[PDB]
């Protein structure tokens, strides 16, 4: 039997509650994708958001449910926090009525390999019709037309740099596509990859007192709760984890909500911006300027430029 | 047998012919021009000179 709902305090700290009455992430050209674990696609809390559920494990491109699951429970508590539906159980996501493609390309541990998260980005561009740019007009992320998602969210990191990776990622930055991910857990002075691309955004972790996780590694881009997360966990039902892989779906909710509101305004998203913007014309300009500026003034190595707050984002986005 | 990703030229690279040097193919990116591909350990090097191969990257896993 399911508990009642609560408000996990990073939603709460990233100030998304208060968006939900403008939107909770529902407008339908947008979608988010998570690159992970996989998802338990019947959780009550999660059922209703799931738009499509691939698996790229191995190389091989699969729909099928066997392959497309969480048999690791990380994917379902990263999906959790960016989508948790607002009913009246377990938990609540940041963005909770956004479309989420699960994209498993982390095995049962929670490992993956670079060719299948790679493969993974091509299919969130994709999209389930297996067409980037359908009628062929340049636009991706935000055209009606097309399936690709707005959002890419990744809660992995690897030490090595590639050109093929890269090269993936330069092509969903030029879909449109907001690119997020953890800055990784070693402590280290700089990201993980792909976080450390300039087309992405490398997230760090803080806890509820606002400090820096120690095991959060710096120079991020922006960061986010990711210390006592709970969400939800297989099989239907809810966990507390920490970990950048914890705060990374906190700012792909945020995202998800800037682009969702934007459109519903605009018929149109915005564009995704640079790791040093800070105009109110991009994606990331906004996320830049209306984060809560923790530590030294403007962009600092442990917090970025600070903690994300989607009720000031979107507010900027429709001003 | 090890899984490299090859950076390609569409134009000179044939991968049917990766069976040449006991390789075969695993999946050919659409967006990008590279493909995944299983081969012998010690065939990297001859897999570096085959026609139309333009970088042998090596495959790395992440947590
Ligand atoms: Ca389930
Ligand atoms: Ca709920
Ligand atoms: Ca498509
Ligand atoms: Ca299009
Ligand atoms: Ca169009
Ligand atoms: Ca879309
Ligand atoms: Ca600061
Ligand atoms: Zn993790
Ligand atoms: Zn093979
Ligand atoms: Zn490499």
């Amino acid at each position: 039997t399911q508990p009642a709902q609560t408000i996990p305090w990073g939603i709460e700290r990233v100030k998304a509650p208060s968006v939900w009455s403008i939107t909770d992430g529902s407008v339908s050209v947008i979608q988010v994708a998570v690159l992970d674990t996989g998802v338990d696609y019947d959780h009550p809390d999660l059922a209703a958001n799931i738009a499509w559920c691939v698996s790229t494990l191995r190389g091989k491109v699969s729909t099928k449910l066997r392959d497309c699951a969480d048999q690791n429970g990380h994917g379902t508590h990263v999906i959790g926090t960016i989508a948790a539906l607002n009913n009246d159980i377990g938990v609540v996501g940041v963005a909770p009525g956004v479309q989420i493609y699960s994209v498993r390309v982390l095995d049962a541990r929670g490992s993956g390999s670079y060719s299948d998260i790679a493969i993974g980005i091509e299919q969130a561009i994709l999209g389930p019709d297996g067409v980037a740019d359908k009628d062929g007009d340049g636009i991706i992320a935000g055209d009606p037309d097309d399936d690709a998602a707005e959002v890419i969210s990744m809660s992995l990191g690897g030490p090595a740099d590639d050109s093929y990776l890269y090269d993936m990622i330069i092509q969903a930055y030029n879909a449109g596509i907001v690119i997020v991910a953890a800055s990784g857990n070693e402590g280290a002075p700089s990201p993980s990859y792909p976080a450390a691309y300039p087309e992405v955004i490398a997230v760090g972790a803080i806890d509820s007192n606002d400090n820096i996780a120690s095991f959060s590694n710096r120079q991020p881009e922006v960061s986010a709760p990711g210390v006592d997360i709970l969400s939800t966990y297989p099989d239907d039902s809810y966990e507390t984890l920490m970990g950048t892989a914890m705060a990374t779906p906190h700012v792909s909710g945020v995202v998800a909500l800037i682009q969702a509101a934007y459109y519903q305004k605009y018929g149109k998203i915005l564009p995704v911006g640079t790791f040093d913007d800070i105009s109110k014309n991009t994606v990331r300009g906004i996320l830049h300027i209306t984060a809560d500026d923790l530590g030294p003034t403007g962009w600092d190595a442990d917090y970025g430029y600070g903690v994300v707050r989607a009720a000031l984002a979107v507010q900027a986005a429709l001003g | 047998t090890i899984r490299v990703i090859v950076s390609v030229d569409k134009a000179k690279f044939n991968p049917h012919e990766v069976l040449g040097i006991g390789g075969h193919i695993v999946y050919q990116f659409k967006l990008i021009p590279a493909v995944v591909v299983d081969v012998p350990a010690n065939a990297v090097g001859k897999l570096k000179k085959m026609p139309g191969v333009e970088k042998v990257e090596f495959d790395h896993q992440a947590v």
